[PDB]
């Protein structure tokens, strides 16, 4: 304070997960990939784990670059 | 000190010129001596109770070095308002006491 | 009334500011004896609580093998126990003597500091700390009485050089006696006001104690504490309480009080030198005092406060009517003549009643008639209750 | 049964806790302080447990004080009224109008 | 080694008690609501406004350890719990003193900084740390049970209007116990100290205690009442000790009025419980002589004494300087006796056949107590017959009960 004056003076409903995706055991039952994606899971995606994805198209394969260990 | 007693509260022009002249002619190390504290009193004595006739004098004290200027500015301003009770001036005085320094810079 | 609204506004702000100041500074408690925070050195107090250990008060009883390099001290720790202890290394062996109180720690009980002798709190309260507001100028008609009083109780302490050079031992005792109201305690109050040495006021009725030998104990501790001073003055007001003459009425009549008087006699002039104490006793019944107490060397000077003469009574009238709003030509010599044998106490009352009649009549100045009526009311009307006629036979 | 067994094992430890002093309240003070008289050990100025109301600490009340902190933690049943104790020793026989004749 | 030397002058506590502490704001005059008072009121406010800003700035940059609530918390830590209550035996130094715990064991402890050092006196109750016994506070001594006995907590309901015929007596007693306090300027402009003491003497029932009761009703000063027979104690020196303590309570509660009622009863009555005989009573009197007019300076204490036997008192006790005024209370005359009957029959409902003139001459030596006793017994007689109206027969049987038999 200055001198005294004297007398005079909107959380989203969804969230996208990259590959690999940290998916909870409970997220599996609610997590489902978008319809328009070129990849479709072989087994149901709610099972979890390693899932092989069918390819509808034959375009350039955009992979995920490996990361070196610390 | 002595010239201050002869010309106390008189605002003598002659003594003001020489006291100011001596104050800035002294060295930075010379003003460190505590006997140098007396030169402002002689200037302060001349304006004892005069009041606001110091703004010209206080302007002259601007040119002199620190921390002697802060002491000289405070002293002569005090003798200006001696026996006046001007609370606004006392308001400034308490602000000077408010900020503490961890002696040399706090002589004023 | 125009400023009434604004005055309360600034009065309330000041009270609110005052309370707000007390919030930061702190003005509270005061029932556990807490000092204002301006005197609080908390940093030091924490250091004292560790650096300075507490010391238990003990009395040395005997030093064993004081000649050798291993002197052992027997101490009596009040009601706790008795210990044979050695001296601490931060005090000198010559500083501890047998029979002297010492301070000992709680671990090995080694003596850490000598202590002053134990004095009864009642005896400690007997020394005058605030001097009276009465000077010798307030005592009239006692010119010869005061000079005799001063040259024994004041002059030796003020200018001791005038007596040592001539080989003079000034008297160390004065007895003031006279009828009540004659100025006995008034002069002693003037002595305490003027004195520079320690003054101890002792009322004889204060020396009367419930238990056997307790009254004589207080006399011993009184002179013990008076001796702890370079020069001291003891005032024994109403010494007839304990100074009565010894007698044997078959039963043990006044045997205990006589012992207190015998102790007082012993300290004044006994085997041991008294010290630089100059005693001073006042009594309105000097005929009742013991011959041993009324003997030179205990009460060397016997100053009599007889009723004032005409010059003395006029002087006392001037003293008490000094600050009054009296008239022009108050014949104070005439008023002194209207009360032939009257104490200074009656004269003061005459002055008070004289102005009291003026207050009665809503008058700001006391006339001579008011004093004449005051003399009639005090000297004449109140002569039935006069203590003078009975007490001149005693003095 | 299980709680009864559990209370018994904890009781052995609880019985080893030092007992509480018995004191008489002289007068309650500010800041939740009370002046008490421990039975053989004179007077103390003590704190009051957070579960004891300072308004219930009346003068001349028996209270239990902790072993080390001497904290007032329990209001013991009040002692005999001094007037009652005075009238027990005097022991004036109780009377009614029916036992008065003439 | 050298003995410690105190910086404080003497061993006694400060005389001032119960002040405004730091709330002693300057006395602003005049009290009239004017600009000068407003200017002075603002002047006090201005400095406080500076004071508030200055103190806040320091505490703002003060270390977290050094704070008003933190330092107070640290004080409690330094004091500890429990807080032992001891006795101050001697003040060795400013920060050192000799104290004794309740077990009688003395200790040489250190007076801590936060202790109110000007409340320290020998014999006072000191608060000590439980562990290190250092002086950590002073116990504000509770009101002694002896204090409660003297003090008349509630002023009596008897006024001066309830007293009849003692017009001069009221006027003399007012001028020494009432006028000096209500209008002290009258005495200062005259230069006279008020009449020091007053004694009320006369036959029994003449109104000596009644006037004192009227004094206690209209007094702003503390009223202490002690009957003279209460100064006869069962132990030696206790009587003198009690007289000394009675005026010590008077000193604390200044201004005060001490009423020594039935002062003559101290010597005219001999009790075997008094171990010392007339000799202890004499020492009790000698203490009373010192308290009335002695060496110690007396504050604002006015002494009222009452006795029906003033000839039996020691003449030195009621000498001027001790008791300046000797107000006599004679038996009422016809004019006063009628007023006393009207005073005590005012709240009564009387019969038309009762007359106070005939009741005036019930007895030649009729006192106010006899007049009042006639009335209350007359009302009691009416109460027996289940009546509210007192008849002349009730008064007739009243006189034969109190005055005779
Ligand atoms: N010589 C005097 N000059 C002036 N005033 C006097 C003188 N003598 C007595 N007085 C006044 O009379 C009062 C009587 O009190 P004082 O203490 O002098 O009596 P005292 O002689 O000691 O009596 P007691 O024998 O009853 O103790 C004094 O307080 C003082 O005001
Ligand atoms: N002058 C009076 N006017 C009115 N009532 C009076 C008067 N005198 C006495 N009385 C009544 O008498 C009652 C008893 O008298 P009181 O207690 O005043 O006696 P006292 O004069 O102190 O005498 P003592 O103590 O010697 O018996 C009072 O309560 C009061 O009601
Ligand atoms: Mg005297
Ligand atoms: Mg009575």
């Amino acid at each position: 304070v200055s001198t005294a004056v004297l007398s005079i003076t909107p959380e989203p409903n969804f969230q996208l997960l990259d590959n690999p995706a940290r998916v909870m055991p409970a997220q599996l039952k609610v997590l489902t990939m978008p319809e328009t994606c070129r990849y479709q899971p072989f087994k149901p995606l709610s099972i979890g784990g390693i899932i092989i994805l069918k390819d509808t198209s034959e375009d350039i394969e955009e992979l995920v670059e490996p990361v070196a260990a610390h | 000190l002595a010239c201050g007693m002869i010309a106390v509260g008189s605002c003598n022009g002659d003594v003001t010129s020489t006291i100011l002249q001596t104050i800035m002619e002294k060295s930075e190390t010379e003003l460190k001596d505590t006997y140098a504290r007396w030169l402002p009193l002689g200037l302060g004595l001349n304006h004892l109770g005069k009041g606001e006739a110091i703004e010209a004098i206080l302007a002259a004290l601007e040119v002199v070095s620190e921390p002697f200027r802060s002491f000289a500015n405070t002293l002569v301003d005090v003798c200006a308002y001696a026996g006046s009770g001007n609370v606004l001036k006392v308001q400034q005085l308490l602000h000077i006491c408010s900020e503490h320094f961890d002696a040399d810079m706090g002589a004023h | 009334s125009t400023y009434s609204r604004q005055i309360k506004q600034v009065e309330d702000d000041i009270q609110q500011l005052l309370k707000k100041i007390n919030e930061l500074t702190g003005i509270k408690e005061s029932d556990t004896g807490l000092a204002p925070p301006a005197l609080w050195d908390l940093a030091a107090d924490k250091q004292t609580l560790q650096s300075e250990q507490p010391l238990q008060v003990a009395r040395c009883t005997k030093i064993i093998n004081a000649d050798s390099e291993d002197p052992k001290y027997i101490i009596n720790v009040k009601q706790f126990a008795k210990f044979v202890v050695d001296l601490s290394d931060q005090v000198a062996p010559t500083d501890i003597e047998e029979g002297m109180r010492v301070g000992v720690d709680r671990n090995k009980y080694q003596i850490h500091i000598p202590l002053p002798p134990k004095i009864d709190p009642t005896v400690t309260m007997m020394q005058v700390e605030e001097k009276p507001d009465v000077t010798y100028s307030d005592v009239g008609g006692c010119k010869e009485q005061i000079e005799k009083l001063r040259e024994v109780v004041e002059t030796p302490l003020l200018h001791p050089e005038r007596f040592v050079n001539l080989g003079i031992e000034p008297p160390k005792g004065v007895l003031l006696f006279g009828p009540p109201g004659t100025g006995k305690t008034l002069c002693a109050r003037a002595v305490a006001n003027r004195t520079d040495a320690c003054f101890i006021r002792v009322i004889g009725s204060e020396l009367v104690q419930k238990y056997v030998g307790e009254g004589a104990r207080m006399v011993r501790e009184l002179f013990e504490m008076a001796r702890t001073k370079k020069a001291c003055l003891i005032f024994f007001d109403e010494i007839d309480a304990i100074g009565g003459a010894r007698f044997d009425d078959g039963a043990g009549g006044d045997n205990e009080v006589q012992r207190t008087m015998l102790e007082l006699i012993n300290q004044l002039d006994g085997f041991d030198p008294r010290g630089n104490i100059k005693v001073l006793m006042a009594t309105n019944r000097p005929d009742t005092l013991d011959p041993a107490l009324m003997r030179p060397g205990r009460l060397d000077r016997k100053i009599e406060f007889s009723l004032p003469d005409l010059e003395g009574r006029t002087h006392i009238f001037k003293i008490h009517a000094r600050s009054m709003s009296v008239e022009r030509d108050i014949r104070f010599e005439l008023l002194a003549r209207l009360c032939p044998n009257s104490t200074g106490a009656e004269i003061r009352s005459v002055c008070t009643e004289a102005g009291m009649f003026a207050i009665r009549a809503r008058r700001k100045i006391a006339t001579e008639k008011d004093f004449l009526e005051a003399v009639n009311k005090v000297i004449k009307s109140y002569a039935k209750f006069s203590a003078t006629p009975r007490y001149m036979t005693y003095n | 049964l299980n709680a009864k067994v559990r209370l018994l094992r904890e009781e052995l430890q609880l019985l080893q806790e030092q007992g509480s002093y018995v004191g008489e309240v002289v007068r309650a003070m500010d800041k939740k302080k009370v002046l008490v008289k421990v039975h053989p050990e004179g007077k103390f100025v003590v704190d009051v447990d957070k579960n004891i109301d300072i308004n219930d600490v009346t003068p001349n009340c028996r209270v239990a004080l902790r072993n080390d902190s001497y904290t007032l933690h329990k209001i013991l049943p009040n002692k005999v009224d001094p007037l009652v104790s005075l009238m027990m020793v005097e022991k004036v026989p109780d009377s009614t109008y029916e036992m008065i004749g003439g | 080694y050298e003995p410690p030397v105190p910086t404080r002058v003497g061993k006694k506590k400060k005389k001032t008690k119960g002040p405004d502490a730091a709330s002693k704001l300057p006395l602003v005059t005049p009290h009239t609501q004017c600009r000068l008072k407003l200017l002075k009121l603002e002047r006090i406010k201005d400095y406080l406004l500076m004071e508030e800003e200055f103190i806040r700035n320091q505490e703002q940059m003060k270390p977290l350890e050094e704070k008003q609530e933190e330092e107070r918390s640290k004080v409690d830590d330094l004091r500890g719990t429990p807080m032992s209550v001891g006795t101050l035996e001697e003040i060795i130094d400013d920060n050192h003193a000799i104290v004794s715990t309740s077990v009688g064991s003395e200790h040489y402890v250190s007076i801590l900084s936060f202790v109110d050092k000007d409340l320290l006196e020998p014999g006072c109750s000191v608060l000590l740390n439980h562990k290190v016994h250092a002086v950590i506070g002073v116990l504000m001594d509770d009101t002694d049970p002896l204090v409660t006995v003297m003090k008349v907590e509630k002023a009596p309901q008897e006024t001066y209007a309830d007293i009849g015929g003692l017009d001069n007596q009221i006027q003399e007693i007012k001028e020494s116990v009432e006028l000096p306090l209500t209008h002290p300027e009258y005495y200062e402009e005259m230069g006279i100290k008020p009449p020091k003491g007053v004694i009320l003497y006369g036959p029994p029932g003449t109104g000596k205690t009644l006037l004192a009761k009227a004094v206690a009703n209209q007094t702003s000063a503390t009223f202490l009442r002690v009957v003279g027979s209460e100064l006869i104690q069962k132990y030696l020196g206790d009587g003198p000790k009690l007289v000394r303590e009675l005026f010590r309570v008077a000193e604390e509660h200044a201004p005060s009025i001490v009423f020594i009622d039935e002062i003559d009863a101290i010597g005219t009555k001999r009790y075997d419980s008094n171990s010392g005989g007339e000799r202890e009573i004499q020492r009790t009197m000698l203490e009373l002589l010192n308290q009335l007019d002695g060496f110690d300076s007396r504050g604002d204490v006015k002494v009222i004494m009452a006795t029906n036997r003033i000839e039996t008192l020691d003449p030195a006790l009621i000498r001027p300087g001790r008791i300046d005024r000797k107000i006599e209370f004679p038996l009422p005359d016809e004019k006063t006796k009628k007023r006393i009957f009207q005073i005590h029959t005012s709240r009564m409902t009387l019969a038309d056949d009762v007359t106070l003139d005939d009741l005036i001459m019930a007895k030649d030596d009729l006192s106010g107590a006899d007049i009042k006793a006639i009335c209350t017994e007359a009302g009691l007689m009416a109460l027996r017959e289940r009546r509210m109206k007192v008849t002349n027969e009730d008064f007739k049987k009243s006189k034969e009960n109190v005055l005779y038999k």
